[PDB]
């Protein structure tokens, strides 16, 4: 017969102002700042805060099969997280699209 | 219900003597939002409580740097490193993460004194009582330390935890001396027919009897 | 200026229904955000928690009660309430309303900064009864005390409280009055005054009583041998 209601003032509970619009205005470094940001929040309490990065990544980067790069990486490669930085750098070049930054 | 546990339930000391109490929550009080809503309360004599410290260890408005208190999860402690008079009172720990919100049972920090022996005076049934249809006798055992004084009225006919009436004056704001009010009460029915009752003693000045009696036949 | 004030009847009677009103000054219950809890303490015991409201009429009751208890407020009036149904002898208690405050904006820092004084309720079916003032002197047998202690016994009174002082300011070389006890469903309670044989067993006396709800003081002085 438990749990006494209470309150908070952080904003929404755990969240970060960060996301953008397109790799183009992201330096590798902010991509690193972004993705590793799953290393933290994900393992956290809730998955209504993860779907935020999850679906920006999936959006801006396009191919090969979004999340799959984040999640089921590749056996002989980089497993967490500078290989999704790597292997992504490929796609956009063979399929037209511009790249990272300064 | 839910249970909080205090140690000690009574901690007597003299002025400037360091003091410290402890409470353990039967099962953890660390609230889902992350914090440990535990508080440390106090009942100065004859007036309200009286918050001191919230969230394990943050000390509330105007309460001296002396009243610290750390802890975690279930164990938690309070400390006064300078007992003064604004400090002597009842101390209750408390919780706030699950319904209901339960206080400990209450430790009575208080003035310490050196050991005393009671001054017991007996007072046979007044005129205006042997009239109401009632006889009450009263030992008044005044001014002892500590409070472990026992007084059972073994009516020699039948042992009577019926008409065993006592009271207790909380510490004396002059010499720190406890007091018990034992009272046997009856009609003129046993106040005659039976004999050899006994106003019983007991103390740690002298583990030696005081035991009084009934003086019927005079 | 913030101050808290409970109020009620102070003297109920069995299976009925109470209402407790808790009342604020200096600040306001609309953008205060604080909550209000009812905590009661029985005559000569600990502390127990009855209910709680939040800045948005949110109400959270002790399951070990709940059905009896009913909590509510008005912001217009600026006060919080509490009904207890079928009140029983067990309700006999001083009741405390209590603000659940915080460190401003840091809402989750919630404690109970400020508690009121207390509104005391006795729940007995025991229509008003004045006390009986028995004066008590020393003894025939074991009588040669190097001291002198007298007593007084104030027997029968509902409700609490009474007051008792002593006599025309004479040698008041001590006093020990005790807390009221209940039996035969009525309040008995005693009172002593001590010396070491200097002015008594000789001199004048009065044992002072008041009991407003019955209202008397035409006292009695002791009569020994």
């Amino acid at each position: 017969d438990a749990e006494f209601r209470h309150d908070s003032g952080y904003e929404v509970h755990h969240q970060k102002s960060e996301l953008k619009n397109s790799i183009s205005d992201y330096t590798e470094a902010e991509f690193v700042q972004l993705l590793k940001e799953i290393e933290k929040e994900n393992v956290a309490a809730t998955d209504d805060v993860l779907d935020v990065l999850l679906e920006h990544f999936v959006k801006i980067t396009e191919h090969p099969d979004g999340t799959d790069l984040i999640y089921y990486p590749s056996d002989n490669r980089d497993d967490s997280p500078e290989g999704i930085v790597k292997e992504i750098k490929e796609w956009r070049a063979a399929n037209g699209k511009p790249g990272f930054k300064q | 219900d839910i249970v909080m546990t205090q140690t000690p339930l009574s901690l007597p000391v003299s002025l400037g003597d360091q003091a410290s109490i402890s409470c353990r929550s039967s099962q953890t009080i660390l609230h889902s939002n992350g914090n440990t809503y535990l508080e440390w309360y106090l009942q100065k004599p004859g007036q309200s409580p009286n918050l001191l410290i919230y969230k394990v260890s943050k000390r509330f408005s105007g309460v001296p740097d002396r009243f610290s208190g750390s802890g975690s999860g279930t164990d938690f402690t309070l400390k006064i490193s300078r007992v003064e008079a604004e400090d002597l009172g009842v101390y209750y720990c408390f919780q706030g993460s699950r319904v209901p919100l339960t206080f400990g049972a209450g430790t009575k920090l208080e003035l310490k004194r050196a050991d005393a022996a009671p001054t017991v005076s007996i007072f046979p049934p007044s005129s205006e009582q042997l009239t109401s249809g009632g006889a009450s006798v009263v030992c008044f055992l005044n001014n002892f330390y500590p409070k472990d004084i026992n007084v059972k009225w073994k009516i020699d006919g039948s042992e009577r935890q019926n008409g065993v009436l006592n009271s207790w004056t909380d510490q004396d704001s002059k010499d720190s001396t406890y007091s018990m009010s034992s009272t046997l009460t009856l009609t003129k029915d046993e106040y005659e027919r039976h004999n050899s009752y006994t106003c019983e003693a007991t103390h740690k000045t002298s583990t030696s009897p005081i035991v009084k009696s009934f003086n019927r036949n005079e | 200026q913030v101050t808290l004030k409970e109020s009620g009847p102070g003297i109920l009677q069995p299976s009925q229904t109470l209402s407790l009103t808790c009342s604020f000054s200096g600040f306001s219950l609309r953008t205060s955000r604080v909550g209000v809890s009812w905590i009661r303490q029985p005559s000569g015991k600990g502390l127990e928690w009855l209910a709680h409201i939040y800045w948005d009429d949110d109400k959270r009751y002790n399951p070990s009660l709940e059905s009896r208890l009913t909590i509510s407020k008005d912001t217009s009036r600026n006060q919080v309430f509490l009904k207890i149904t079928s009140v029983d002898t067990a309700d006999t208690a001083t009741y405390y309303c209590a603000r659940r405050g915080f460190y401003g904006r840091k809402y989750e820092v919630n404690h109970f900064d400020y508690w009121g004084q207390g509104t005391t309720l006795t729940v007995s079916s025991a229509k008003t009864t004045a006390p009986s003032v028995y004066p008590l002197a020393p003894v025939c047998g074991d009588t040669t005390g190097s001291s002198v202690t007298l007593g007084c016994l104030v027997k029968g009174y509902f409700p609490e409280p009474v007051t008792l002082t002593w006599n025309s300011g004479s040698l008041s070389s001590g006093v020990h009055t005790f807390p009221a006890v209940l039996q035969s469903d009525l309040y008995t309670l005693s009172s002593s005054v001590t010396v070491t044989s200097s002015t008594w067993p000789s001199e004048s006396i009065t044992c002072n009583v008041a009991h407003p709800a019955s209202s008397t003081k035409v006292d009695k002085k002791i009569v020994p041998r």
